[PDB]
DNA sequence: AATCCCGGTGCCGAGGCCGCTCAATTGGTCGTAGACAGCTCTAGCACCGCTTAAACGCACGTACGCGCTGTCCCCCGCGTTTTAACCGCCAAGGGGATTACTCCCTAGTCTCCAGGCACGTGTCAGA
DNA sequence: TCTGACACGTGCCTGGAGACTAGGGAGTAATCCCCTTGGCGGTTAAAACGCGGGGGACAGCGCGTACGTGCGTTTAAGCGGTGCTAGAGCTGTCTACGACCAATTGAGCGGCCTCGGCACCGGGATT
């Protein structure tokens, strides 16, 4: 773990967010809590979207414990939220829900 | 017996991820369409996939809202207005 | 657009959850689906000639595609 | 040849922290992490509007909670400025 | 018949401007309240809320009229919303 | 949002080309229009937040318009 | 200004210069990245201007000024145009018959 | 108070170009304003995402082809980058 | 007649460990712009009243909506034959990718003036 | 025709512009080898055609009810004129912090290795 990201306690990197946030050059200047921030946020997200293809995935008939770009799939068009912020969005080998 | 194998298509394509375009005519196409703007183009081979699985999902979801229409137009076979319709009201 | 046979068409069409099939969808089908690879196609080769490269990458595909909000996963 | 950056490792310790004994295949891999990409592309890209819509020149923390509450439906959007607010005070003090 | 010839001719405010302005502080009151307005974003609100019904009830013609029928109804409306988002 | 009437409903409508309405068309018109509008609302408030005051200008409406899609000129 | 009217352009490029710098779209700007803006501006200005008054002399009265109901007929009317502005709603605007 | 920054100026005298007993309302003017102004962002966008896609620092006039290449319709993209090119050549001489 | 559960497997394919480096981290300086306080007057909310466009409740006819009936040919769906798509393989080599290097082009500073704009007004479209 | 509305005159002010300096970074040459083209053959899923028939597409008919249209009453919208004041816009200022640099180092990555998880396929349950 990074000693920045270690700190704020977070699993996302704080160092490396915030130098691809410097280097996409998104505004002039960028503080060093708000490297922290979107640390934070995309670490929740990802969270999130790998909470619900777990679910997905034991919702599934066989007990697969893997997880087959269908699962992330099927969990991002059955939630509420997280599928309509992915909507207009193809996963790769997805298909599409029954 | 109308009515039983078409079902089976549906549910049988509904639940794969595989590929349904023929790769080799859709990369002819890829690279026809390409040559028009300039001949000897190279494309990458995860250039082709990427551009024919976003093809594939866009003419699934078309195709999928020319159903729906064609549902709500009392019908079960999708027709070339059921399309037009279906595209002028995505855009 | 004629290597787009009647049954990828067909299979397109089940996928997407339909029953029966007009013998003019195919045609009109073809048509939006040459469409939509000649914008994409179109739209790739922007970048690529941009980045002095003669070969048209699957980032340039996949920032293409988002241009037209097509967002596209697993490809970068 | 320069070293690739993505967040695989990241990504794996999310799905350990949830699921110790799960596993995703390598296209499920590169499916997170475009989504990971995407999501940051366009949380930065409404705090860069933010920024310049206001004539300003730092990115910080409320360029990214209004980024944040934009961006993602408001359900979601909760609990992502919730924890962000959580890290940010971690790390400050 | 008359009146769309004449609706679509003309080009002035069509909602109420005062039940509109209520349902916007309304809404914002339910977000949290205290929150003041301006004259000007009213309007800039409304603008973009009635071009947004009349293209939806537009899209709903073509979708009713597509079916045969002349009248629109809910489930024009939803297969409107439905492919559009 | 009651408030909205039938005849504003039915004046959008003939802007749209439409010939007959249906009884039941007044509700869900009503009810779409107060979901687009809550949505404008909510985010020119996050917008407003931002900028530490507490009015909405046109500008944030526009802004918040232009996020969700349907831009907006002349403001 | 000095390099508008060298440019051959009508538009500022002393203005595109800096409000490109303000919204810090990328750390180091090209002087030539302003004259190209500016020219694209001005060009895409000059068509849509093009297009309304071709449009206003088609309608029924010989109005010599654009109303907003003029410009917007001109961009639905027109294919190229349209496609670009497709989803914008022009204030006080209206819908083609 | 500060003063307004505007294109009315700019705008009035393309008006002038075609037509010049041709004028223009107030609030025509405000929506042709707001055309500039979101067509300069637009490309502008496209220009920096460009630039952010290809590991670059500057925002020149070749990326701006390309921004002009992928926003506008292929119909008025080359008269658009046409018209460009050849106000930055004479603009260089 | 068709559709789902499972045993063995081999067949990968994801996870694990070692060496290494590039980027993260720390300390120090400095300049910058963001937050804060105050002044000011803009406009945003509140209210009263007139005019009346507009909403609304009712009466009444019809005509479009919905269901039913009958046809008929437009498509399922099956078997044959063709054929072209999928995969693996061999090279050729064009071009992607990386690095060293050069210069030119742009950031930053200083000084200067004039292009842009706010108010007022002069003069002309329109209902 | 008066009512409203767009564009000169004029002065004021900030930013556009030119000269100068100083590196940052884009472009280019050199070099290496990666991946794309390509064509071919071997295989086998796929489709193109011909065909029978059956069942939805389409149209006509009929019943009715709900939707439009006209009358008449009522309701509050619009505006617009005024009033009070909450707070946006603008100006100074004083720091907190972010950039930049030099030094240090370890977290992550590429490569090699490893081991068990699982897609599959047929055989036996099921519908």
């Amino acid at each position: 773990g990074s000693s920045r990201s270690v700190k704020a306690g977070l699993i996302f990197p704080v160092g490396r967010v915030g130098t691809l946030l410097r280097r996409g050059q998104y505004a002039r200047r960028i503080g060093a809590s708000g490297a922290v921030y979107m640390a934070a946020v995309l670490e929740y997200l990802t969270a999130e979207l790998l909470e619900l293809s777990v679910k997905a995935a034991a919702q599934q008939t066989k007990k697969t414990k893997r997880l087959t770009p269908r699962t992330v799939t099927l969990a991002v068009r059955h939630d509420d939220d997280l599928g309509a912020l992915l909507r207009n969005v193809t996963m790769s080998r997805g298909g599409v829900m029954p | 017996r109308p009515g039983t194998v078409a079902l089976r298509e549906i549910r049988q394509f509904q639940r794969s991820t595989d590929l349904l375009l023929q790769k080799a005519p859709f990369q002819r196409l890829v690279r026809e369409v390409s040559g028009a703007q300039k001949e000897g183009l190279r494309f990458q081979s995860s250039a082709i996939l990427a551009a024919q699985e976003a093809t594939e999902s866009y003419i699934v979801s078309l195709l999928a809202d020319t159903n729906r229409a064609c549902i709500h137009s009392g019908r079960v076979t999708i027709q070339p207005k059921d399309i037009h319709l279906a595209l002028c009201l995505r855009g | 657009v004629r290597g787009i046979t009647r049954g990828s068409i067909r299979r397109l069409a089940r996928r997407g959850g339909v029953k029966r099939i007009s013998g003019v969808i195919y045609d009109e089908v073809r048509g939006v689906l040459k469409s939509f690879v000649e914008g994409v196609v179109r739209d790739a080769t922007a970048y690529t000639e941009y980045s002095r490269k003669k070969t048209v990458t699957a980032v340039d595909v996949v920032n293409a595609l988002r241009k037209r909000g097509k967002i596209l996963y697993g490809y970068a | 040849r320069q070293r690739k950056r993505t967040w695989n490792v990241y990504v794996s310790r999310s799905l350990r922290s949830i699921n110790s004994q799960m596993s995703m295949t390598s296209r499920t891999m590169k499916i997170v992490n475009s989504f990971v990409n995407d999501l940051f592309e366009r949380i930065a890209a409404e705090a860069a509007t933010i920024v310049r819509v206001n004539r300003k020149r730092t990115l910080g923390a409320r360029e990214l909670q209004t980024a944040v509450r934009l961006v993602l439906p408001a359900d979601l959007a909760k609990h992502a400025m919730a924890e962000g607010t959580k890290a940010v005070s971690h790390a400050s003090s």
